[PDB]
């Protein structure tokens, strides 16, 4: 077995990024703005 | 004669000397509840099982041959005239156009 | 004879059972504590002629095969155990029930029945008995001198003596609840008996454990909705009309069969 | 002879049609009954080869199917808290004594000695819903959430869910009696779902569905059945007299 | 039986409940603190034949 | 069977649907916001035998060809969207609509329905619901420290608090208009839903953009002309009698035929 397949380097590391956004189009099927106030506000 | 019968052992017999379809004699499960489809496929159901278990169990071979090429043979059974045998062979094809 | 005639027979018998139940409801207005009955119907055998499965070609399916079907066998009669209306009897001895519960009663055989009828009395011994002499459970022996009888919403029955100005309690009158009231087997006399569909009878004081309250000086009326009965009875007459027409059509068909 | 058998098949078809009509009309006042219509069908035709190059004689009026009208019936107010009716499609699943499942559209529900919700004959509905012992009142919402009130607990304790099933082909279900249908090869698999979603219908409490039998249609169909039966019997009689005159010589 | 008869049956029941409410209010005059009652009605299913 | 019997069947069915509509209108008196219905009928096929053109000579033309025809298919039922008569319910939580418009409501399924009722309540959370818990749109939330609800004719709903002497505004209640009101698909609960015959909703404040005004303390009654429904009932009964008479005549004709 290769060292890379069972070991990770100390300096090499992943991070998690999160964000909020809007999706346009969708041929309908979008959020119900009445029940989703944040969509209209954004 | 389409007055088909099923023996106690599951043998499908227009009056004994039984029937031929897609192989040798047609044999069906003992708990018959048999139905014959429009083009001959024989489907069966055990009487004490859900109705969605009626997969086909056999096929009823049917043959097209008429008049000048058919001859009575001392029983209620016809055969080929020995002139329609230097032709379509001794054992005839199933003719997938004969309905039931 | 003919498949149609047996089916029309079932139709006539079922509509007659409807009329029977309606008439029994209708007659028992002004029967205190009476509970409405309503028939539940049910179709009989269906003679399968072609199976709804039963593949038709090597690929097709034969949807919705042939089956004829007979009969309208009446399967049950539910009894509506809703709260009936009250009425002022102004009788110190009559008690109605606020909600669930039953009065237990001891029959002459020693078995126990259950009644929602507050038309109580006192016999020559001072026991509460119910219009037929049935001695209720638990026993309550009114003293011979008693002037006033009161029955609280919690059921503690207490009498007032002459001179002694303290309403000494004389007994406790508690209710019995079943976890399926509909399954009790009525035996007349406004009395139901326990059957193994109703469940074991659980005795409790009124108000507690889900039982109802007690209202003295009132009687609970039959919960028969008369307008529903009249419209139902119109329906039953017309249904019987229709089924009789079916019998007549079958008869005429069988006529011109014989005349043939 | 030939005409005798042709007219006999005619008589059989009208007799079958009358059996269907009688089953429809007898089962008026059956909750959730679906009326049947029989589709008839002519038999094989016989060709005569002319030396258009052929004519057809024909025979028979075979009954090929009976289909149920799975339409919404009216509502009858039962004043009973246990009875329910369905707006739209769907069936209640019940578990037979054998163990398999049937489907019913009849809402005349009850409770047995153990609290289970059974259907006028003791078949437990699915999923099991056990009403507690001293529930002052039972409520069944429009999406099927069945709950009860208790002795002072000022909120309905939840007791269960009243699911339904939708089928691809409702007319294909095989009816077995007791107002019960059973799944077949032609109905497809039962798509379980909650009411109000995935095509299933909503629930009404205190109401029971009625049989959608239109007695006007059935009475006029009786008129047709009787007259057609008499006409076919006349054809039979005429053929018999023809054969009489034939055998006289 | 007939759809007309079922619809009219529901109508009779509704009017009966309305009259029950009115009679209860009427009887409960001179009752301290009693609050009047008002019945709100609501039509049942609409069985569609041709979709709108 | 007979070309006449099928036609008479269609006539009977048409009159039965007419009586169904009449009975539904009639029973729904005293239902707020209800709109009277009226069934519209429509003749079926015509079996042409001689074409109305198709000259008989090179000069003649054969006017008014032979056509028999069948059926009375009921094509539709329209709903009359006219203003009902306001009734002074004097209730602070009831609001009627003068003119066009609808109240939008969130069904539990997440879809939007529309009602012409003002019999509104306020549930335990203070939300504005409609006689069955259906949360109206936009969301209107009554604060706990409110005393009296007022709703302007322009939809501005505002509350009064304890101690604070000011009518603080708490929400806006705007109507929905459709350009084919008749095309809404009713689903019971006094609610309609959008279809692609009514068209897309147009949401706007009351008064503006052709909407109506809000009358607080009022309820809009059903616009069912009772005398019209009674006379329609007379007419429909007689029409049904006559079509059944046609069925009887056809039946007797057939019976005399079979006797032959």
């Amino acid at each position: 077995e290769r060292i890379r397949d069972l070991t990770s380097v100390q300096g090499v590391r992943e991070n998690s990024l999160i964000g909020y956004g809007l999706v346009v189009g969708l041929d309908g099927t979008g959020d119900q703005t009445t029940q989703t106030p944040f969509t209209t506000q954004t | 004669n389409g007055n088909i019968q099923v023996g106690p052992t599951g043998q499908l017999t227009i009056q004994g000397h039984p029937v031929i379809g897609e192989g040798g004699p047609i044999t069906v499960p003992e708990g018959s509840e048999i139905t014959i489809a429009a083009d001959g496929t024989i489907s069966a159901l055990n009487p004490g099982d859900p109705p969605n278990t009626v997969a086909p169990v056999g096929r009823l071979k049917l043959v097209k041959a008429e008049g000048n090429e058919v001859q009575r043979s001392d029983d209620g059974l016809f055969r080929l005239t020995a002139e329609a045998q230097a032709e379509r062979g001794a054992v005839l094809a199933a003719d997938p156009s004969i309905r039931i | 004879m003919i498949s149609s005639l047996w089916i029309a027979k079932t139709g006539l018998d079922a509509q007659q059972t409807n009329m029977d139940v309606i008439a029994n409801n209708l007659a028992n207005v002004s029967t205190n504590g009476f509970k409405r009955q309503r028939a539940v119907f049910e179709d009989l055998l269906y003679q399968t002629i072609r199976q709804p499965g039963a593949q038709s070609s090597e690929q097709t399916t034969l949807p919705s095969g042939l089956q004829i079907g007979t009969g309208v066998r009446p399967v049950a009669t539910e009894r509506l155990h809703s709260q009936g209306n009250l009425s002022q009897t102004n009788n110190s001895k009559d008690v109605a029930i606020k909600g669930q519960g039953f009065f237990q009663v001891m029959l002459p055989d020693g078995t126990s029945a259950y009644t929602r009828d507050g038309s109580f009395q006192v016999d020559q011994n001072g026991q509460l008995v119910t219009a037929g002499g049935f001695q209720v459970q638990p026993a309550i022996t009114i003293p011979a001198n008693a002037l006033s009888i009161t029955i609280g919403r919690d059921g503690v029955v207490s009498v007032t003596q002459q001179g002694q100005a303290a309403p000494v309690q004389v007994g406790q009158l508690n209710l019995t609840t079943f976890m399926n009231d509909t399954g009790l087997e009525s035996i007349g006399e406004n009395l139901y008996i326990e059957t193994q569909s109703s469940g074991a009878p659980n005795e409790s004081t009124p108000g507690l454990n889900g039982a109802g309250l007690l209202y003295q000086g009132y009687v609970e009326t039959s919960n028969v909705n008369v307008a529903e009965e009249l419209v139902n009875m119109i329906q039953v007459q017309r249904a019987y009309e229709i089924n009789s027409k079916a019998v007549s059509t079958t008869d005429q068909m069988l006529q011109k069969l014989t005349q043939l």
